[PDB]
DNA sequence: GGCCAGTGCCT
DNA sequence: TAGGCACTGGCC
């Protein structure tokens, strides 16, 4: 159910998506993404029509972090009407991430 | 003798008082001190020493105190004062002379620790003597509750300051019996401390003589500088800088931006464990945050529009743009693409140079052709850096009179070669080479407009013809009766050689000669017939069996030095030890030390028959030597017709400097004559 | 600062 | 493991 993002996808799926949307910037050489990325997938199975879980790993497309100012990752960002609603860094835990999105949702 | 030393206010450049001066005086055996009222009372102590015929002990005195003195003498007291040259030791020039396997600070100029090897002691306490006056004053000032500046120190005369000079009295001294005592140079029977300056130049080593000349010599060539073209080089680089803006946006495009952790502290440990992962990234862990902002009063809190939640790690990053001058991000993107790195640094990384940069292939298009991109961005930075923005830029060096002026170590190599430095005018790309043609042709006599007409000058490039191959059949004439040197001069010593070895094409033969020479490696050597370090050791092995001569030459030196060594230095054609690191580098050392000294000779015998025929050495007069890069000389000339006796005189002098030394291959020069030194060379 | 790995420019 | 300078990058 997790939705797979590049650069050139992001506008259309993101930004133009009229819903609210969890973006996970990640990459492959990072422990704490590795750490939260089970999570997430348990959070998409559950918030299934309530919310999307979409994940952009950032080495491959590199054109979309920096115009957010990402600093450290694992970056969350919740996404609603094509704005930034709210945003969190780290590997937050199962029970951390769902209080997040219902206070945000 | 006399052994001296003054303090006063600034560089050579910029001098402009007397602050003191110590005279010790070997006949009395007593210290004089001399304050700033007694300026003309010290140069009478030292014109009286000239008039007695004797000499005068300075530490690096060729350079900065004589010419110091002259100028110091004009500025403050309107006096004409010229210490002759036969009346003046350097004890820095006879330490590099004597200890010239050590490398020496040049006066506090570079970094000891920066420089290998051991240095000498008390030339080393003469050197830091400047840097150590400094600190005792700055502390002398920090305790009265003072602030220090720039270089106040050297603004006023104080007590301190001549407690120094009197203490670089007596190490230039103690440095001076050390360096005398050494039997090779100075006979033991004599006592140089006691005799006339004749009978020191004679009596001693002609290399001591020699070296003193060169000293001098280059000291004045420094004085003159090289006139160069400031405009021409501020127009060179805002072109280049315009080209290397355009190289990295393209750049920039078609290799794009990524992240790098950066700012990690603790490190990140695999939570099912315990496991610590030293090869993960550094991580972060807030202490502080969470999803509610902390209560203060059943009712929701307030969310926290923190970013951070406490316990949960995180990896910082930065963004960082491909910056072509990294090799690290070139290596990183071109693996990226599908290099396969073969070669790399004894130190766990790839090697990245414009040689293998030439070799890489890779599918992509674009990426490929942006190689070439990334050759031309590196040659560009190395361009730009010597010529503007480096910390030894040309446009840094620039003085108000329009000219550079260079240093030089007249002895600064182990053979006797002149090292440049502050900027390095030996290291000027070549007409050749990318943009070496507007570079050269910044640097020349044309550049000076005589003080009385405003003409400007022009300038002769003297080279001696080559010179290593000469001196090498110089050599094996013991062994081939002249035939090496008859050949060179007669017949033609290429074919001659290419036929030595197995080489199939004549030019290969000019390159392998002249790698040889120098001792190139075995890699280079096989780089010319193809192949690699392998046709390398076998072309050297079939050149050899096919020149007996230079085999034979070989052999000698080695039962000069190897019994275990019987002796580790080699005797220069001045009688000089010529230290020899290792057995197979003792003929390049031989060849390399002897073309050195004849350059030496050559240009010093060619300006005192310049002298003698009543030419003027300096801008005020009819010639200025500017340059002297080994085998070559750039000499500014009020006229062409000045021009073409000097060409002709550096003729005379290398034919001069044959006869000399019973040199078994007649020498030569050829001589240019032009605006600069591009069309010079 | 300085310190240093890697390279290139001149003979 | 030619011999000398000197530049830029990356680091403690
Ligand atoms: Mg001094």
């Amino acid at each position: 159910k997790i939705i797979h993002l590049t650069d050139d996808s992001f506008d259309t799926d993101v930004l133009k998506a009229d819903g609210a949307i969890l973006v996970d910037f990640w990459a492959e050489w990072c422990g704490p993404c590795k750490m939260i990325a089970p999570i997430l997938d348990e959070i998409a199975d559950e918030y299934q029509g309530k919310l999307t879980v979409a994940k952009l790993n950032i080495d491959q497309n590199p054109g979309t972090a920096p115009k957010y100012g990402i600093r450290g990752i694992p970056t969350l960002l919740l996404f609603k009407n094509g704005e930034v609603a709210a945003t969190k860094v780290g590997a937050l835990s199962k029970g951390q991430l769902k209080e997040f999105l219902d206070a945000n949702l | 003798m006399i052994v001296s030393d003054i303090e006063a206010n600034a560089l050579l450049e910029s001098v402009t008082k007397f602050h003191c001066g110590v005279i010790y005086d070997y006949s009395t055996a007593e210290y004089v001190s001399y304050r700033p009222s007694d300026f003309g009372a010290y140069l009478d102590a030292l014109e009286a020493e000239v008039a007695r015929g004797g000499l005068i002990v300075f530490h690096n005195g060729h350079k900065y105190d004589v010419p110091a003195l002259t100028k110091l003498a004009k500025l403050q007291l309107n006096r004409e004062f010229h210490l002759p040259r036969e009346n003046c030791i350097d004890t820095l020039v006879l330490s590099r002379l004597i200890h010239s396997n050590l490398k020496d600070t040049d006066m506090g100029l570079l970094r000891s620790g920066k420089l290998p090897g051991a240095l000498e002691a008390w030339g080393y306490r003469l050197g830091e003597m400047k840097g150590e006056y400094k600190d005792d004053f700055k502390r002398m000032l920090e305790e009265q509750g003072e602030e220090y500046v720039d270089g106040m120190e050297w603004w006023n005369f104080n007590e301190e300051m001549m407690d120094y000079n009197v203490q670089d009295v007596v190490v230039t001294k103690a440095l001076l019996e050390k360096l005398l005592s050494d039997k090779h140079y100075f006979p033991p029977e004599i006592d140089f401390t006691d005799v006339g300056y004749t009978t020191f130049w004679s009596e001693s080593l002609e290399a001591v003589d020699i070296e003193h000349r060169a000293a001098w010599l280059l000291a004045k060539q420094e004085r003159n500088g090289f006139p160069f073209d400031t405009k021409a080089i501020e127009e060179l680089y805002v072109e280049l800088a315009a080209r290397r803006s355009e190289l990295l946006r393209k750049l920039t495009e078609t290799f794009g931006s990524w992240y790098q952790p950066k700012g990690g502290t603790e490190m990140f440990c695999h939570p099912r464990t315990g496991k610590p992962l030293p090869k993960y990234p550094r991580i972060k862990t807030p202490k502080v945050g969470g999803i509610f902002k902390k209560p203060k009063n059943r009712e929701p809190c307030e969310l926290d529009t923190r970013e951070y939640v406490a316990g949960a790690p995180y990896t910082p990053v930065e963004h960082v743009v491909f910056n072509p001058s990294s090799r690290d991000h070139i290596q990183k993107k071109l693996q990226e693409a599908g290099w396969v790195p073969t070669k790399y640094t004894d130190k766990g990384a790839p090697v990245v140079d414009d040689e293998v940069l030439e070799g890489v292939r890779v599918d992509d298009p674009e990426k490929q052709a942006a190689i070439d991109l990334i050759k031309e961005y590196l040659m560009i930075q190395k361009r730009i850096g010597q010529s503007a923005e480096g910390d030894k830029a040309w446009l840094r060096y620039v003085a108000e009179d329009g000219k550079i002026h260079g240093s030089v170590n007249p002895n600064g190599a182990v053979t006797g070669r002149a090292t440049h430095a502050f900027p390095n005018l030996a290291q000027i790309p070549g007409v050749r080479s990318p943009y070496g043609e507007q570079c050269r042709a910044a640097f020349g006599a044309e550049h000076h407009l005589d003080g009385i007409t405003g003409k400007p000058w022009v300038q002769a490039g003297i080279d001696a013809s080559g010179l290593e191959l000469r001196c090498l059949a110089h050599f094996m004439a013991r062994f081939d009766n002249g035939e090496y040197a008859h050949e060179i001069l007669n017949g033609d010593i290429h074919t001659k050689n290419q036929i030595a070895a197995e080489l199939p094409t004549r030019d290969n033969a000019k390159t392998f000669i002249y790698g040889f020479l120098y001792g190139a490696g075995d890699e280079k050597i096989g780089q010319i017939v193809g192949a690699g370090k392998e046709r390398g050791k076998e072309l050297k092995k079939k050149f050899l069996e096919n020149t007996p001569a230079i085999a034979a030459l070989r052999e000698s030196i080695q039962q000069t030095l190897v019994e275990k060594w019987k002796r580790r230095w080699i005797k220069g054609l001045d009688g000089r030890k010529v230290h020899v690191r290792s057995p197979h580098a003792a003929l390049n050392t031989l060849l390399q030390s002897a073309g050195a000294l004849i350059c030496k000779l050559w240009i010093i015998k060619t300006e005192e028959m310049l002298v003698e025929k009543g030419l003027k050495h300096g801008w005020d007069g009819d010639f200025a030597y500017m340059a002297w890069v080994h085998d070559e000389i750039q000499v500014g000339c009020r006229t062409e017709e000045i021009a073409q006796v000097v060409i002709e005189t550096a003729q005379e002098a290398m034919r001069w400097v044959g006869d000399h030394w019973n040199f078994r291959c007649l020498l030569d020069t050829e001589g240019k004559m032009g605006p600069n030194w591009a069309i010079c060379h």
